[PDB]
């Protein structure tokens, strides 16, 4: 929950590459300088692309963070986002993650980025009906049903995934920008009824 | 390999007008995000949906300054009129695929910028 006193930054965050980017982002001379929760509580974006991060354990420390960029790092596992409540923005392209349950909580999080992870099961993003944009390109998808309680999306990316059926998408009527290059589309009537559409990319499918 | 190329720019006195220029070279994207941040912390100016029509404008600029695009040159422009002291900036074309990303700055590909002073 809180760092009651000072304490170094290698004992918070394990990951050699993850208190490297906490020591630059607070701008400390080195991961042995001790911070307390205050200056923990000043950290509201972190930029970790391309980083080599396994973990970021000690992240739940940073209650205050709402833009988190860890594109392509080495991530599985982030039960440490569970208790981000003020998290808005979060990309995670190019990492390995397929537990989405500890997403369920994250309320504030209106844009999400996973392209690239292997996913296939998507279940999980039923729990974020707050989402506004929602990027999945270059996945294993088949199954969007959940997709259908996503009523606030504006943008939504399911490009280069094994999609054949859109009717969940009928409903989100919300939807500016709409990517369905590169899957197994052949009919699409459900979308017929979408008025807000500027963007609609339907190349390169294989019926 | 995506390329910005920008034209525009100088000095110019309060009240009068500036069209900015930026096209975008090396990509494959059938539509995508481009426009303008200033940096007076960077912040976004105008954003269009090449290939599209949708816009974007920072409060303080929006019914002064108005973008618009050659879908098939790829380029966009940006009409800045009305000049304020407020505008004086380094102004930097900017692009990302997706407007929502755009907006946020981190991720985009960026141009080398262009001075721009508005005097009296």
């Amino acid at each position: 929950e809180t760092i009651t006193v000072s304490t170094p930054i290698k004992q918070i965050f394990p990951d050699d590459a993850f208190a490297e980017t906490i020591k630059d982002n607070l701008k400390k001379k080195s991961v042995t300088d001790a911070v307390t929760q205050n200056e923990l509580n000043s950290i509201d974006q972190i930029i970790a692309n391309n980083s080599d991060i396994k973990s970021v354990q000690g992240i739940q420390y940073l209650p205050n963070v709402t833009k988190l960029f860890l594109n392509g790092n080495k991530l599985t596992d982030i039960k440490p986002l569970v208790n981000l409540k003020n998290l808005g923005w979060l990309f995670l392209d190019e990492n390995k993650i397929k537990d989405l349950s500890s997403l369920k909580d994250l309320k504030k999080l209106k844009s999400l980025s996973l392209e690239h992870n292997g996913i296939s099961d998507i279940n999980g993003l039923v729990h974020l009906p707050q989402l506004e944009s929602l990027y999945l390109g270059n996945n294993k998808i088949t199954d969007i049903t959940v997709l259908s309680r996503l009523t606030k999306l504006d943008t939504l990316s399911l490009e280069d995934n094994q999609i054949s059926d859109i009717v969940p998408l009928a409903g989100l009527t919300k939807l500016q920008n709409l990517y369905l290059s590169k899957n197994h589309i052949s009919d699409l009537r459900a979308l017929a009824g979408l008025k807000n559409l500027d963007v609609l990319e339907l190349f390169s499918q294989e019926a | 390999q995506v390329k910005l190329e920008e034209s525009g720019g100088g000095s110019v006195q309060a009240g009068g007008s500036l069209r900015l220029s930026c096209a975008a070279s090396g990509h494959t994207y059938s539509t995508y995000a481009m426009g303008w941040f200033r940096q007076v912390e960077r912040e976004g100016v105008a954003r269009i949906n090449v290939g599209g029509s949708s816009t974007w404008y920072a409060d303080s600029v929006r019914d002064r300054f108005t973008i618009s695009q050659d879908n098939a040159k790829n380029t966009v422009y940006l009409q800045m009129n009305s000049l304020k002291l407020e505008d004086t900036a380094i102004y930097y074309c900017t692009l990302h695929r997706f407007a929502n990303t755009w907006s946020l700055g981190t991720l985009n590909v960026w141009g080398q910028g262009t001075q721009v002073t508005v005097s009296s």
